[PDB]
């Protein structure tokens, strides 16, 4: 899915 | 205290907009939440209405609802909008658009996206040379892990220094380096031994010829 944090 | 960051966007004036790490897992989950709700309130049957200044849900690229604000609308089929959880904006019709509910609304989860500059460096008044510092920045941290820590508050965006997830090296430095960016000094004391540090960077850029200082000074 879109780019984003991975928290 | 460097705290872990994902860098979104990188602004064509050489500013950005990241996502605080820790908070990561608590926007996925607002996001699944939201989706599930979208899905049982489809936008097509709820007759949302865009303003300025407004809060909305906004369908971006990969078919998916984002938390959005209006910015401006131009026409029916050009709505403004600036997708509050990652600091891009769009132009886009009216179909692609709908209520935030308040479930969703920023008092339950803050807007996630931060802008921010980078402490210590002129952004290059020249539009070639900005493009070139823009575009090593996009490379080298545009949607990645990085470490951040708030340097010092201005007349605009606060202004950081970013270290990459690996090598911890600066990536500010790295630019002044390569002679991508001019050092901006400033009078703090206790910025002074990292201004040292990157007017020092900046002279050996200086003598290795880089970038700015291709033809000399």
């Amino acid at each position: 899915g879109r780019a984003r944090a991975r928290a | 205290s460097y705290k872990p960051v994902f860098v979104t966007e990188i602004t064509d004036d050489l500013h950005f907009y990241v996502q605080d790490v820790e908070t990561g897992t608590q926007l996925e989950k607002l996001m699944e939440n939201m989706r599930n709700d979208i899905a049982s309130h489809p936008p097509v049957e709820g007759s949302y209405a865009p303003r300025r200044g407004e809060f909305c849900i906004a369908k971006f690229v990969d078919g998916e609802w984002y938390r959005a604000r209006v910015e401006k609308v131009e026409s029916p089929a050009k709505i403004h909008v600036f997708y509050i959880d990652y600091g891009n904006r769009e132009v886009l019709p009216s179909t692609r658009l709908g209520t935030l509910s308040p479930a969703f609304s920023t008092r339950v989860l803050p807007a996630q996206a931060t802008e921010y500059a980078f402490a210590f460096i002129q952004v290059p008044q020249d539009d070639d040379a900005r493009t070139d510092a823009v575009d090593s920045v996009v490379r080298d941290i545009q949607n990645t892990q990085c470490l951040l820590n708030v340097e010092h508050l201005s007349a605009g965006c606060p202004h950081v220094t970013l270290q990459f997830a690996d090598s911890k090296g600066d990536v500010g430095l790295g630019l002044v380096k390569e002679g991508l960016v001019m050092v901006e000094v400033r009078k703090e004391k206790q910025f002074q031994k990292v201004i040292t540090e990157y007017l020092n960077a900046q002279e050996s850029a200086k003598s290795a010829r880089l970038n700015l200082w291709r033809y000399g000074d």
